[PDB]
């Protein structure tokens, strides 16, 4: 039994959320659970992985993410 | 704030600890377990236990060493799980 998921962090400075992720899931999940356990919507955070603003529909796998991976959440313009 | 509350070592022998925590929540997912040496960077295992669960082993420790035990509640969005605010406690066994 496989095992399909890896660890993700996703931070801002105060709130960190860890998170086991399917490769091949969008990353809207993940945006959203975070928004929105901050009473917020995806939109209106900004999601940053190696240079890149991440969008909804790209995955892990589309962003050759790593298990324990980190994502920086910032307030203003997604998504 | 901490989730789960309480946990603690509630039974210890030199190489095996018995913790639980507070469970009271019915929408856990699972809670995942991590221990390793404090500070070094030994390897930490883990391993999860459902949601239902309020009380875990581990076994397999070396005697006079200070672990870190962290309690991670996951919960279910979608297909993803996520967890905030792991509580943690250090024991010398």
């Amino acid at each position: 039994k496989p095992e399909t998921h890896i660890n993700l962090k996703v931070s801002d400075g105060s709130s960190e959320i860890f998170f086991k992720i399917k490769k091949t899931t969008p990353l809207r999940r993940l945006m959203e659970a975070f928004a929105k356990r901050q009473g917020k919507e995806m939109d209106s955070l900004r999601f940053l992985y190696d240079g890149i603003r991440i969008q909804a529909d790209q995955t892990p796998e589309d962003l050759d993410m790593e298990d324990n991976d980190i994502i920086e959440a910032h307030r203003e313009q997604i998504g | 704030s901490s989730v789960p509350t309480k946990l603690e070592v509630v039974a210890a022998t030199p190489t095996s600890l018995l913790i639980s925590w507070d469970a009271s929540s019915s929408s856990v997912s699972y809670y995942r377990i991590t221990y390793g040496e404090t500070g070094g960077n030994s390897p930490v295992q883990e391993f999860t236990v459902p949601g239902s669960s309020s009380t875990a082993t581990i076994s397999g420790l070396s005697p006079g060493v200070d672990y870190t035990i962290t309690v991670y509640a996951y919960y279910s969005y979608y297909d993803l799980y996520y967890s905030y605010s792991p509580s943690s406690i250090n024991y010398r066994t």
